[PDB]
RNA sequence: CUCGA
DNA sequence: TATAATGGGAGCTGTCACGGATGC
DNA sequence: GCATCCGTGAGTCGAGG
């Protein structure tokens, strides 16, 4: 049952979710790159965090 | 030619300005020719007035705007690919509070698109249509609650994006419920907020029964106006800290605050009228004098209560009646946007003023208007209303620009949209037109504005009609909103009048749309014309009375269809409204005043007015339109012609002498012909290719870029590697073709080298290389050529180089190459034919002109169409044309046969003796008598009872004639169709659906990023979609490899297809596919999730479809 | 989005 | 790196049928 | 045991842009 709770994130490919240059020389890329890194943004903030002993709010 | 017209009906105005609703519209929201103090409130300059004055410097104030002169002109827009627009500047003054210290500038804006004057906008050089929409008017509504028979629910609906909707409603208990945001809570609050004391609302709603009851509640009446107020707003607002200031806030915001609550012009106007009440504003309430006004929430109430006892003057309201329906046009569409921009560039505005020095600010410093500039291009080009413009014809643009949808922003959600929005209501009468809309999915939701209609200044569309006094019909038009209409008696335009009095003692009139028999003394209006019920494509449709309106839909969106021709004609029958289209979509070129002509040219055409000045026509010639067909102007003047004011100096496309010219006058004949018109198809006479009917010419554009990159820069060059001079030969110096060149697919158009990705080579290039001793280049051949089954003949080139005068490309982008290409088409087998009354076909079978069936004289017939196409359809019209036709191609005369007052069919066995006479007489006067097989078909005629017997040859053969049937005679055996075959001449035109543009295939090519499935559409040379219905046929079929095949070799499989190619190029039989590469992203996506998904074998034990590459 | 079947 | 500064601001909503927790 | 709010489906392919 508590494996409905994830410790560890997976990560798809990045052939999956592809940072790709178009014809003009400009960068085409997936919706799942930027919600990637707003988590991992979030999760590191979360471990400075909690290695400077903030508050509880 | 001689024009003959039909009809008694005496039109009293013409037709408005056909694109008005466009122009007029958007010249009302930029008011640019109104000197700057002079303004209404209204447009954009309402959007500033909204938006300022800035407060919280302290101040920042709007005084006044201009709009500047376009930077370039349009057809320099086009070629540029700019926007054709006009520089905004305001005059804005700040002032702080205190120091009493005023500074003041005017500030650039940014620019804002212009109209054309044709009602149309260039969007990044591209021509494009804001599309009119319509919705329902904002104000005050009452309907039947579909859940309780005898109750009803009240609706107060605001402008889009200016309030929530509110509804009032009197709940099973008894009480009367608010609905705002999806809060239910009890009207007495609001009504204590605004001041309402329970002596008040006892002696103002107390006559209803007991209702009012519902409504009394002493622990709302126990409290104060404040009280109440903090009350409703944790009503309103759960969590947030009941604060005073924030109540009066939030609710001011909610209910009074005009800069955020705005019933219409048009929803006030109509509250005002259904609750018998006036307002001083546009919103529900005021805040006066430091306390909160009621305005519309008591009136409603007491209507509401009202109707539910059943006071009489009280009724609900239907929705699709075109009074509570409202059409918001480009004006108001873009006005709202520059709203929005502006409200976020005030934003930006208080954000700066909290910043930086407080005693160094000038409005300048304030003002970042990129979020204007981004609303502004965001509406024009990504708008869901702002439409690629459709001018294949001039009347494809003029109805584009009169179109009205349902749908787009703040309107209908399809699928959500049942029968009722998408119904012809009866007010549609003289509106919309009942005939003109999409078939399919869109059905009922893009509509067309009818001929005579005109949108008013509130936005709810009008129809004229002629008054009528004792029985009198006078000159004096007015025009009525539906609502209007609705209190008339209105007599039928077709009632017969001598003189001005109507001469029928029993007339045919309209109440409520209700068809009824009146007197002429209860004849309050009359109809000005059956044009005024229909849209322009269907007034272009002769004899539509006789057609279904299923048919007469598919012919009226057909004419939208139809290409241009080099050799284009009016129609032999015409309705009488082909020139008023041409002008009005300003295709031709007409004298300005009258005068003498000085100059004719192919290119430009100098006229001497009156006044004595030389004006010069510049003539459009060979332009590319949005379609790529043709847009030319021919001049049809010559030198020293007198020419009066309005006359024709040049014709656009689709224009033969000012007439709307679609298609082509062709001789056909009606019956069958060995399965060749089977099902619709359409035979046609090789004559028709040998004279160039039907051709049309056809411009496409290309383009290619030089950008600088990492690896050294990509440069347009005839120095293409490896190419023999064979493949150069058409190229200039700098490795472009030349102008006059013909290109065939394959062939370059322009010359480009690429540096090469870094390199390793393989040992097999390696020893290859040694073996040839030829070092690789260091470019590589990257040229823009032909694509398959394109090409035609080279006709403009343009190149924008970086560095050069008046030439800024995008980052990195060293130049530009922009080729035209032109193609004159013959019509082929597969190109689709129509006529005016919803006939289509495609061409099968193009005959040698001995195969064509011929009458007596040796004429070939064009077209065979068959008989079977007829009954079912029940559009007979396209018969009636062709028997006129017949009578106008012995007369050589056409014919203006105006709807629902067309020739009738006694005129036109009249006209077919006429032309008997010329038919035959000819032929007894040459010296031949009646013919062996012409007796035959009488014969037979005569058994099928459509001939006297008893009657001489001549005089059968006349009746045949006068039926519209002739002798043919079958040009492979020289003998007679055993009956007599209706022909005649029919208009019939070439719709933009040709086979040159849809033939398509592809062996293999390029495969998708991710899927790794073939690209889809013909440009990048994509493959079919075998879809989820497709696999069902081949599952039905059993046919398991053929599907298999289709699942893994065929695509998706990169083992799989790079086998099965080298294997057919060996001439082996292709391999065994494997594991599609959508299924192990299948796989992998869903590891992302956090699943597991494995493939076992029978004994439960894991299978890599991975192949250990992805296993640590 | 619009068009086509 | 030091005047003092202390709770946001979006929000037009014209369909329909079912499985569901629910929750009246 | 019965009304209420929420989440979810709603034809295909093809074309343009």
């Amino acid at each position: 049952p508590e494996w409905m709770i994830l410790e560890a994130v997976p990560v798809l490919p990045p052939d999956l979710r592809p940072m790709v240059q178009v014809d003009g020389g400009r960068f085409a890329t997936s919706d799942l790159n930027d919600l990637y890194r707003r988590l991992i943004n979030r999760n590191n903030r979360l471990k400075k965090l909690l290695a400077q002993g903030a508050p509880e709010i | 030619m001689e024009i003959k017209r039909f009809g008694r009906i005496r039109e009293v105005i013409p037709l408005p300005p056909l694109t008005e609703i466009q122009v007029e519209s958007y010249r009302r929201a930029l008011q640019a020719d109104v000197p700057p103090e002079k303004r209404e409130n209204v447009g954009i300059q309402a959007a500033f007035r909204e938006t300022f004055p800035i407060e919280e410097g302290l101040v920042l104030d709007f005084l006044e705007y201009r709009l500047g002169e376009p930077p370039f002109p349009q057809d320099e827009c086009r070629e540029k690919d700019l926007t054709y627009q006009a520089p905004l500047y305001a005059r804005l003054q700040l002032i702080h509070k205190d120091t009493g210290l005023i500074k003041e500038d005017e500030v650039f804006l940014g620019h804002i698109p212009l109209m054309t004057e044709d009602g149309s906008f260039i969007i990044n050089g591209a021509d494009r249509v804001i599309v009119s929409q319509i919705h329902r008017s904002p104000g005050v509504y009452f309907t039947p609650d579909p859940a309780r028979p005898g109750r009803y629910i009240a609706s107060i609906i605001p402008l889009p994006k200016r309030g929530p909707w509110i509804d009032l409603e009197v709940e099973p208990n008894g009480v009367v419920s608010m609905k705002v945001n999806k809060r239910k809570f009890p009207l007495v609050l609001l009504l204590r907020v605004l001041g309402y004391d329970q002596e008040t609302l006892a002696r103002e709603l107390g006559a209803y029964g007991e209702l009012v009851q519902g409504l009394m509640d002493e622990s709302v009446f126990a409290m104060r106006p404040e009280e109440a107020l903090i009350r409703l707003f944790t009503l309103l607002r759960p969590g947030d800290p009941p604060k005073r200031d924030k109540a009066v806030a939030y609710v001011y915001g909610l209910i009074a605050d005009p800069r955020r609550y705005d019933l219409g012009e048009a929803g006030r106007y109509k509250a005002e009228e259904k609750l018998g009440i006036r307002l001083s504003g546009r919103t529900l309430a005021r805040f006066e004098d430091g306390e909160f006004k009621d305005e519309v929430f008591l009136p409603t109430l007491r209507y509401l209560f009202a109707l539910t006892a059943g006071v009489p003057g009280h009724e609900v309201d239907d929705i699709d009646h075109l009074g509570n329906r409202r059409i918001r046009t480009v004006g108001e569409l873009m006005t709202d946007q520059f709203r929005v921009g502006l409200a976020r560039l005030a934003r930006g505005v208080r954000e700066r003023m909290l910043m930086g020095s407080e005693d160094s600010l000038t409005p300048a410093k304030l003002v970042n208007s990129r979020p204007l500039e981004a609303a502004i291009r965001e509406f024009f080009s990504r708008s869901q209303l702002s439409q690629f413009k459709d001018e294949t014809n001039p009347l494809s643009s003029l109805r584009h620009k009169r179109r009205i949808s349902a749908l787009g922003p703040g309107g209908l959600t399809r699928e959500r949209a049942g029968f009722d929005v998408r119904d012809v209501h009866r007010t549609h009468y003289g509106r919309i037109c009942p005939v003109e809309t999409p078939e399919g999915a869109n059905i009922g939701l893009i509509t067309s504005l009818a001929a005579y209609a005109r949108v008013d200044e509130l936005g709810f569309i009008r129809t004229p009609y002629r008054r009528v006094v004792g029985g009198v019909v006078t000159d004096e038009v007015v025009y009525m909103t539906a609502t209007e209409e609705d209190r008339y008696t209105i007599a039928q335009a077709n009632t017969p009048l001598e003189g001005n009095r109507i001469a029928a003692e029993r007339v045919v009139a309209r109440r409520k749309g209700e068809p009824v028999i009146v007197s002429p003394e209860e004849v309050e209006f009359m109809d000005v014309s059956p044009k005024q019920v229909f849209s322009v494509n269907t007034n272009l449709i002769p004899f539509l009375e006789h057609d279904d309106a299923n048919r007469a839909l598919m012919g009226s969106n057909m004419q939208t269809q139809a290409v241009p021709l080099i050799r284009a004609q009016a129609p032999v029958v015409m309705t009488g409204l082909e020139e008023r289209v041409v002008r009005d979509s300003l295709a031709a070129l007409y004298a300005e005043e009258d005068g003498e002509v000085a100059k004719v040219d192919g290119n430009r055409i100098v006229v001497r007015y009156e006044d004595g000045r030389l004006v010069e026509y510049p003539l459009r010639r060979f332009y590319r339109s949005n379609q790529g067909t043709a847009l030319d102007q021919r001049p049809r003047v010559v030198v020293g012609q007198r020419v009066r004011k309005g006359d024709l100096l040049a014709d656009g496309p689709a224009s033969e002498n000012g007439f709307l010219a679609l298609g082509q006058n062709v001789l056909v004949a009606i019956m069958p012909f060995d399965g060749y018109n089977f099902e619709d198809a359409i035979v046609i006479s090789e004559e028709l290719l040998k004279r160039d009917f039907y051709t049309s010419i056809h411009i496409e554009r290309y383009e290619i870029e030089a950008r600088d990159t990492k690896l050294g820069p990509e440069r347009i060059t005839r120095d293409i590697p490896h190419l023999s001079e064979a493949a150069l030969r058409d190229l200039d110096e700098e490795g472009v073709v030349r102008i006059g060149a013909e290109v065939k697919p394959g062939d370059i158009l322009v010359g480009r080298t690429s540096f090469k990705g870094e390199s390793e080579p393989t040992p097999e290039e390696r020893l290859l290389r040694s073996i040839f001793g030829e070092k690789a280049r260091d470019v590589k051949d990257t040229s823009l050529r032909v694509p398959p089954g394109e090409g035609g003949i080279v006709v403009r080139t343009v190149r924008l180089r970086r560095g050069d005068p008046g030439v800024e490309l995008k980052p990195g982008v060293r130049e530009v190459v922009r080729v035209y290409v032109a193609q004159k088409r013959k019509l082929q087998v597969g190109d689709k034919l129509a006529n005016r009354h919803g006939n289509k076909g495609v061409v099968a079978k193009i005959l040698p002109v001995e195969d064509m069936p011929h009458l007596p004289d040796g004429t070939p017939v064009d077209v065979i169409l068959n008989p079977l196409g007829v009954p079912s359809r029940m559009n007979l019209g396209q018969i009636l044309e062709t028997h006129l036709g017949l009578a106008g191609y012995f007369l050589g005369q056409r014919y203006i046969s105006p709807i629902f007052d067309g020739a009738k069919e006694p005129e036109i066995k009249e006209l077919l003796a006429q032309a008997f006479e010329v038919y035959f007489g000819k032929r007894k006067g040459e010296g031949f008598g009646v013919d062996k097989r012409e007796v035959e078909v009488l014969r037979r005629a005569e058994k099928l009872g459509l001939v006297t017997p008893g009657k001489t040859p001549e005089e059968q053969l006349k009746e045949l004639f006068l039926q519209g049937k002739v002798v043919l005679y079958d040009g492979r055996t020289g003998e007679p169709i055993e009956g007599p075959i209706v022909v005649g001449q029919m208009f019939i035109m070439k719709l933009y659906h040709m086979v040159e543009d849809k033939m398509h295939a592809r062996s293999t090519g390029p495969y998708s990023l991710i899927t790794q499935q073939p690209l889809g559409g013909k440009a990048q040379f994509g493959g079919q979609r075998f879809g989820e219905m497709e696999v069902w046929a081949l599952e039905a079929y059993g046919a398991a490899h053929t599907l298999q095949e289709m699942l893994t070799l065929k695509s998706d499989d990169i083992e799989g297809r790079n086998a099965a190619y080298e294997a057919i190029i060996k001439g082996e039989d292709v391999p065994e596919p494997s594991v599609p590469e959508s299924f192990r992203v299948l796989v992998k996506e869903l590891q992302a999730l956090a699943l597991d998904v494995q493939t076992l074998d029978e004994k439960d034990n894991p299978v890599d479809i991975f192949e250990g590459l992805a296993s640590k």
